[PDB]
RNA sequence: GAAACAUCUCAGUAUCGGGAGGAACAGAAAACGCAACGUGAUGUCGUUAGUAACCGCGAGUGAACGCGAUACAGCCCAAAC
RNA sequence: ACUCGUACGGUCACUGAAUCCUGCCCAGUGCAGGUAUCUGAACACCUCGUACAAGAGGACGAAGGACCUGUCAACGGCGGG
RNA sequence: GCUUUACUGCAGGCUGUCGCUGAGGACUCUCACUCCGGGAGGAGGACACCGAUAGCCGGGCA
């Protein structure tokens, strides 16, 4: 048959690529030598066209102009600090070891000094748990324990733009308008309404998968879809 | 069909008749090291293996008969023609 | 609308022209490479051996 | 007496065992940094090289070439094919990693030609060899007697066309009798059999 | 092609990548092995021969030593000192 | 490539606004989890064999399978008496 | 052309084993190798990656 979708998409042609160019910032935290001798007074808060979220805009004491992950909270002439000896208050980025147990936290590092990999969408936050010298166990928005590094940097706060997902899109033209903005293919065509040619799923007189849905993880790309390694199905039982 | 352990028949090897003993013909080992063995490792490559890639076949409904007769004095034996027999019981 | 007909009214794009190189209306002013000699592509002529028979 | 070249030879017999074993380690680690060409001042395995044809003299430079381990780095068929020519994973290049090194090394120096190459180890993913390489246009060469061959309009290119020693030996031409009927004098004259 | 077809065959062909010359390549035995008290670098031509060998031992595939010729030509390092 | 992205994400699928609802079945097939025991290749290893080798056998035993469990908004099923 | 529990195979995935590969049947370590860090340095560690091979799955493809 024909190559599927799903194998067209790793290729990076246009039509899958994310508009990188209509970007603004590569939302990273700030590099500091020690001590934390590190601040800077909130210029604007803009639009993050790559997460419909807000970023704000702050200037450091050293002439740098950047955008950061705006938590809740965080307006225009608020001081925030990066670094060791920085304030326990929202907006500010510590490492996990000096941030009290309890405290909500976002853009959250999976080895130190890498940017901020976890809870970075719209309103979610991470929770700080336990404390050692060793592990800090903080507790990601999937409600898994990760056990990580007090040396790991995360900003205060929840996340900006909370409650997003509330609001349906309604009409289809306002999905249109926000995949436009990301890399992804839309709209969806189901399988099981395609040529047997296209899809695993396709074919036949009326429209139903040939196979059960179910699908081993072992499974070559071309025919790996619909339910991928399930442990169960349904909602029942 | 039943059939006797031992009788008295003709010995190809002694020109005379003497008393035989009948045994069915134990299967013996392969050794991996006949030409046919060698030719298997040799002609198997990437794909299809030609001759190599079949599988055994059936089965016949009966299968024929698989004796040996051994000779009571000067211990050797020779073979016959066998007969199509379902089961092959021996008397004694 | 057909695609006979009716879709030869959109032409009006340069494509293939006069090659600095060979002289040959194959220059593709678009990707920059000649169609004929291969000039933008490589500083070796191109040539294939299928463009005459096989014993030829 | 025995030579100190002789000593070179005698470590070089088991590259995992006493100092060598200790200095592979260590080298390695620099190598692997390095690029695919590099250009050394002086030959790791002094004997074979001199054994080979090198001399301390001007236009007679050495270089050293890291090739990927294994196999070929085949594509699968993207039209119809016979199960025997179905293969990917199974199938290996007809020119040995040496003499890969040696064209890879004589591209590298357009105006020079390949005397000879030897092995100087290999870790878990690639192999390492050392390219004698000749100016024949350096006077130097072009009055040397045990060189000045090298300088022939008939040497030109010399590894692309198999006439290294590695490649001589990679065609089947070691064997003067049997065994070395479809090889000698050419593959190509042969029908492509060996 | 094998009156299908998978090994086999078409065929190392078609085609593709790199490259030399006026010719290229090969070449002075870790050869041969008419086993000898024998031959003596290498190509090539004639033959050996559809022979040995291969092969769903099917269809098909297929050399060499030698011999008769052509032409002939033998040398340089590495190391020891 | 997704990705100047990080679960309020994005991938893979099914159904197809709203309203009232969405029963029973895990035997087969699929997927997944587990597993005393059974089955399970090669390397190394042990016995035999061979002055070596081919080869025969053994011990150990991964994923997988057997067996057990979960799962149908998973493929699908919902009869005769 | 398409399909599958047709025949035969080929990718791909999972898994053992060998090489890289090191010090003291469960275990410690640091030096290869890997990742993070501008760096100092941090994490991981003889595993993973990669090369080779073996078993399973394997109309994704021929
Ligand atoms: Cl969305
Ligand atoms: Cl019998
Ligand atoms: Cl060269
Ligand atoms: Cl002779
Ligand atoms: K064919
Ligand atoms: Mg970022
Ligand atoms: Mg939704
Ligand atoms: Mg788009
Ligand atoms: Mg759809
Ligand atoms: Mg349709
Ligand atoms: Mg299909
Ligand atoms: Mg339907
Ligand atoms: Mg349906
Ligand atoms: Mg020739
Ligand atoms: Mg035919
Ligand atoms: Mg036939
Ligand atoms: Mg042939
Ligand atoms: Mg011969
Ligand atoms: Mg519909
Ligand atoms: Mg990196
Ligand atoms: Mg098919
Ligand atoms: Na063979
Ligand atoms: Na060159
Ligand atoms: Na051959
Ligand atoms: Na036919
Ligand atoms: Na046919
Ligand atoms: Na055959
Ligand atoms: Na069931
Ligand atoms: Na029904
Ligand atoms: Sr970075
Ligand atoms: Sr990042
Ligand atoms: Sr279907
Ligand atoms: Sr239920
Ligand atoms: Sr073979
Ligand atoms: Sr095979
Ligand atoms: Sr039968
Ligand atoms: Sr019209
Ligand atoms: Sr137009
Ligand atoms: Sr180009
Ligand atoms: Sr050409
Ligand atoms: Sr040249
Ligand atoms: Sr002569
Ligand atoms: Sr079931």
């Amino acid at each position: 048959g024909r190559r599927i979708q799903g194998q067209r998409r790793g290729r990076g042609t246009s039509t899958f690529r994310a508009p990188s160019h209509r970007y603004k910032a590569d939302l990273e935290h700030r590099k500091v030598e020690d001590g934390d001798v590190i601040a800077g007074t909130v210029v604007d808060i803009e639009h993050d066209p790559a997460r419909s979220a807000p970023v704000a805009a702050v200037e450091f004491e050293d002439g740098d102009r950047r955008l950061i992950l705006a938590p809740e909270g965080v307006g225009v002439g608020d001081e925030l600090q990066v670094g060791v000896s920085a304030e326990i208050a929202p907006g500010n980025t510590l490492p996990l070891a000096e941030i009290p147990e309890g405290v909500p936290v976002c853009n959250v590092e999976s080895s130190p000094g890498d940017g901020g990999k976890f809870a970075r969408a719209s309103g979610v936050n991470a929770q700080l748990l336990t404390h050692d010298r060793n592990v800090a166990v903080v507790k990601l928005p999937s409600g898994e324990m990760k056990r990580l590094d007090p040396q790991c940097r995360a900003t205060i706060g929840v996340v900006a733009g909370g409650g997003r997902t509330d609001k349906p899109f309604v009409k289809a033209g306002n999905k249109h308008h926000k995949m436009k903005a990301r890399g992804t293919k839309w709209p969806n065509v189901r399988g099981v309404a395609m040529n047997a040619v296209d899809h695993p799923f396709g074919g036949g007189g009326r429209q139903h998968p040939g196979k059960p849905k179910s699908i081993s993880r072992n499974a070559p790309p071309g025919r790996k879809v619909g339910d991928i390694a399930s442990k169960r199905t349904g909602r029942g039982g | 069909m039943q059939m006797p352990r031992r009788f008295n028949t003709y010995c190809p090897h002694c020109n005379e008749h003497q008393e035989h003993e009948v045994e069915k013909v134990r299967s013996g080992r392969q050794t991996g090291m006949k030409w046919i063995d060698r030719q298997r490792e040799r002609n198997s490559g990437i794909g299809n293996d030609g001759k190599f890639s079949k599988v055994p076949g059936g089965d016949k409904p009966t299968k024929k008969t698989d004796l040996k007769y051994r000779c009571g004095e000067c211990g050797k034996a020779h073979l016959r023609e066998g007969w199509r027999a379902g089961r092959l019981e021996f008397q004694e | 609308t057909g695609a006979g007909t009716p879709s030869q009214g959109k032409k009006n794009t340069t494509t293939h022209t006069k090659c600095r190189r060979c002289g040959e209306k194959s220059y593709h002013t678009k990707k920059k490479v000649c169609s004929s000699c291969g000039f933008g592509k490589s500083a070796k002529r191109r040539d294939y051996e299928w463009q005459s028979k096989a014993g030829e | 007496a025995r030579s100190a070249y002789s000593y070179i030879r005698d470590a070089w017999k088991n590259p995992g065992d006493g100092q060598l074993a200790e200095l592979q380690w260590q080298r390695q680690q620099e190598w692997r940094n390095e690029g695919a060409v590099e250009r050394i001042e002086r030959p790791t395995r002094l004997d074979k090289a001199r054994s080979q044809g090198y001399k301390a003299k001007q236009g007679v430079i050495v270089a050293r070439v890291s090739v990927r381990k294994g196999s070929a780095r085949k594509r699968r068929h993207k039209a119809g094919r016979r199960s025997k020519r179905q293969g990917v994973t199974r199938i290996t290049r007809r020119k040995d990693i040496q003499r890969v090194a040696e064209e890879r090394a004589s591209r590298t120096f357009p105006n020079l030609r390949v005397l000879n190459s030897y092995s100087v180890g290999q870790d878990g993913r690639q192999k390492w060899h050392e390219v004698i390489l000749i100016d024949p246009n350096h006077p130097a060469i072009q009055n040397d007697d045990d060189l000045s061959w090298i300088c022939a309009d008939d040497q030109a290119d010399r590894v692309f066309r198999g006439l290294t020693g590695a490649g001589r030996r990679n065609r089947g031409l070691s064997g003067k009798g049997k065994g070395s009927e479809k090889t000698r004098p050419s593959l190509r004259s042969n029908g492509g059999k060996g």
